[PDB]
RNA sequence: GAUGUCAUACUUAUC
C-alpha cells in the first residue's frame, strides 16, 4: 500500500557512508539498523568502538574525528 | 571474529537463558537469536558476540560438552 | 545556519546524549547541554509517535486486577467473588423482590480485621526513582546474571542439581577449563576444583 | 464461532484480526461485514533380552606386528558379525581402584565378549569397517 | 495515518 508507505516515512532515499554507502528506505528503519549487527560490524572495521556516541554517525571522517577526539 | 555462532538449542530456551549460560565462561556484548515473527518460535540458532577474538574462541572452544533439554549445543566461529 | 551531528557532538562535551533531531531546533548549544544535565530528565519517546501512546496494546491480554497481600488476607475478595457469583445467578423477579425487603448480612467478617490489616499488616509496595520514566512497552521488558552463578531455571534446563561437594555440581565445561586454562576475559574469576577450595567455596565461583 | 472476536478487561469488542474496538455488542456483529474486515480475512531392547548367553571359553591369538589379534570363534550359523568396540575402565561391576586404562573388547551373540587392555594411548584404531575381518568358512576374525 | 457523512460509548458533583 502507498499510504502505509507514505504516512510511517517509507520509500524515502538515504545514504549511509559508513556501511559502503549502502541505502535505506526509512529514518526509523536506518535509526533501527544503526545499532545491529550490521553497522558494528562495518565500524569496526576502521576501530571505532561500538558506543552510544557514534549512533547518528554516519560519514567515515566525521566517526574516526569523533574516535580521535575522545 | 568475534561472534560464535551457537546451534543445537531447543525452542523453549530463551534469550536471558542462553545469555546466562554464555556468561559462564565469559561476558557477552551482545546476543542475537534468530525468530520467526509470525510464530513466534526460535530457529534453534543463535550468534553471540563478545568483546574480543580471543574470549568468543575460548567460548567455543570450552562449550563443546553443553546440555540443553537434553540437546547437545554446538559452537562454532563466524 | 543548522550544524549536523557532527559538529553538535564534537563540540559538546557529552556527545552521548546528541540525538538527529536535536541540530535543526533553535539552540543546539543549549538543547546539549540541557540534555546532559546532572538531574534533568528525558523527553518521553512518544513524542513523535502517531499512535498517541495508547493504541499499541489493542488486542493484547492483561490481567484484570493484582491484589495485594494484604488486601487478600482480610477475606474480602472471596466474598466478593461469591457475592458476584450468587447475584449473576438471579432474575428480574429475584432482583426485583430484595428491593422491598432485603436480607442483612451479606458477608459480615468482622470490622478490626481491616484496620489490622491497614494500620498493622502494612507493606510498602515496590517503588521507582523519578528519572525512570515509563513507556508502552516498559512492562514488558523484564528481561533486564553474574558470572559464578547459575539460576534454578538453567540448573532445571541443563540438568545440573546445585550441590555443597564439588565433585557433579559444576557444569561439565569445567573439564575444558582446566585442559585449557582460566578464562582470558575475567582473571578475577575462581572456580572450586582449579583455583578455589572445593568444600570451602561451595557457590561454584567467586569474583574477587 | 469467530476466533478473532475476544473481550477486553473493560467490557469491550476486540477484533484482533484487523485490530479493531467495539463498545457494545452491536458493532462487534457488524465489524464483521465490510471492506476491511474482508481484506483481513482474504489476507491471512527385543534383541538384547532374547540373545543367549551361556559364556564359553574364547581363543585369542595376539602378535606384535609392524608396518593384530586373532579370534578363533565357533559357528554361529548367522549373518551378525562380533563387534570390537573400546572402551574405559571406569565402568565395571565392582569399579577397583586404578582404573584408568582403556579396554578393546570383541562380542558375538552364541559367544562371550572377549577384552583386551590397551596401556598406549593411541597405536591403531578399533574401527569395524575399517581394520576388521571375519571369515566365515573358516570362522576366523582378525583386527588390526 | 489523514479527510468528510452516520452510529455507539465516555468525562467535567454542568442545568
Amino acid at each position: 500500500p502507498y499510504w502505509l508507505y507514505k504516512l510511517h516515512g517509507l520509500n524515502i532515499n538515504y545514504n549511509c557512508e559508513i556501511c559502503g554507502n549502502y541505502t535505506y528506505r526509512g529514518p526509523k528503519a536506518f535509526q533501527r539498523h544503526f545499532a545491529e549487527w550490521r553497522h558494528a560490524h562495518g565500524m569496526r572495521c576502521l576501530g571505532i568502538p561500538n558506543t552510544a556516541h557514534f549512533a547518528n554517525v554516519t560519514q567515515i571522517e566525521d566517526a574516526v574525528s569523533l574516535w580521535a577526539k575522545l | 571474529d568475534a561472534t560464535v555462532y551457537v546451534g543445537g538449542l531447543d525452542e523453549k530456551v530463551s534469550e536471558p537463558l542462553l545469555w546466562e549460560l554464555f556468561l559462564q565462561a565469559g561476558p557477552v556484548v551482545n546476543t542475537h537469536m534468530p525468530k520467526d515473527r509470525v510464530t513466534g518460535q526460535h530457529q534453534g540458532y543463535g550468534f553471540v558476540e563478545f568483546l574480543s577474538e580471543e574470549d568468543a574462541d575460548y567460548a567455543i572452544k570450552i562449550m563443546n560438552m553443553i546440555k540443553l533439554y537434553g540437546k547437545p549445543i554446538r559452537v562454532n566461529k563466524a | 545556519n543548522r550544524f549536523t551531528v557532527a559538529e553538535l557532538k564534537q563540540l559538546v562535551a557529552r556527545p552521548d546524549v546528541v540525538e538527529m533531531h536535536d541540530v535543526t531546533a533553535q539552540d543546539p548549544k543549549l538543547l546539549v547541554h540541557l540534555k546532559a544535565t546532572r538531574n534533568s530528565v528525558p523527553v518521553p519517546r512518544h513524542w513523535c509517535f502517531k499512535r498517541k501512546y495508547l493504541q499499541g496494546k489493542r488486542g493484547i491480554e492483561k490481567p484484570p486486577f493484582e491484589l495485594p497481600d494484604f488486601i487478600k488476607r482480610t477475606g474480602i475478595q472471596e466474598m466478593r467473588e461469591a457475592l458476584q457469583e450468587k447475584e449473576e445467578q438471579k432474575t428480574m423477579k429475584s432482583k426485583m423482590r430484595e428491593k422491598v425487603r432485603p436480607k442483612m448480612g451479606k458477608i459480615d467478617i468482622d470490622y478490626q480485621k481491616l484496620h489490622d490489616a491497614f494500620f498493622k499488616w502494612q507493606t510498602k509496595p515496590k517503588l521507582t526513582i523519578h528519572g525512570d520514566l515509563y513507556y508502552e512497552g516498559k512492562e514488558f521488558e523484564t528481561r533486564l546474571k553474574k558470572p559464578g552463578d547459575l539460576s534454578d531455571e538453567l540448573r532445571i534446563s541443563l540438568g545440573m542439581p546445585v550441590g555443597p561437594n564439588a565433585h557433579k555440581v559444576p557444569p561439565p565445561w569445567l573439564i575444558a577449563m582446566q585442559r585449557y586454562g582460566p578464562p582470558p576475559s575475567y582473571p578475577n574469576l575462581k572456580i572450586p576444583g582449579l583455583n578455589s577450595p572445593i568444600p570451602e567455596s561451595c557457590s561454584f565461583g567467586y569474583h574477587a | 464461532k469467530d476466533p478473532y472476536f475476544m473481550k477486553n478487561h473493560l467490557g469491550s469488542y476486540e477484533c484482533k484480526l484487523c485490530l479493531t474496538l467495539h463498545n457494545n455488542e452491536g458493532s462487534y456483529l457488524a465489524h464483521t461485514q465490510g471492506k476491511k474486515h474482508q481484506t483481513n480475512l482474504a489476507r491471512r531392547v527385543e534383541v538384547k533380552k532374547f540373545v543367549k548367553i551361556g559364556r564359553p571359553g574364547y581363543k585369542v591369538t595376539k602378535q606384535r606386528d609392524s608396518e593384530l589379534f586373532q579370534i578363533d570363534y565357533p559357528e554361529i550359523a548367522e549373518g551378525i558379525m562380533p563387534r570390537h568396540r573400546f572402551m574405559s575402565a571406569y565402568e565395571q561391576r565392582i569399579e577397583p581402584p586404578d582404573r584408568r586404562w582403556q579396554y578393546l573388547l570383541m562380542a558375538a551373540e552364541p559367544y562371550e565378549t572377549i577384552a583386551f587392555k590397551v596401556p598406549s594411548r593411541e597405536i591403531d584404531k578399533a574401527e569395524g569397517k575399517f581394520w576388521t575381518h571375519w571369515n566365515r568358512e573358516t570362522k576366523q576374525f582378525f583386527l588390526q
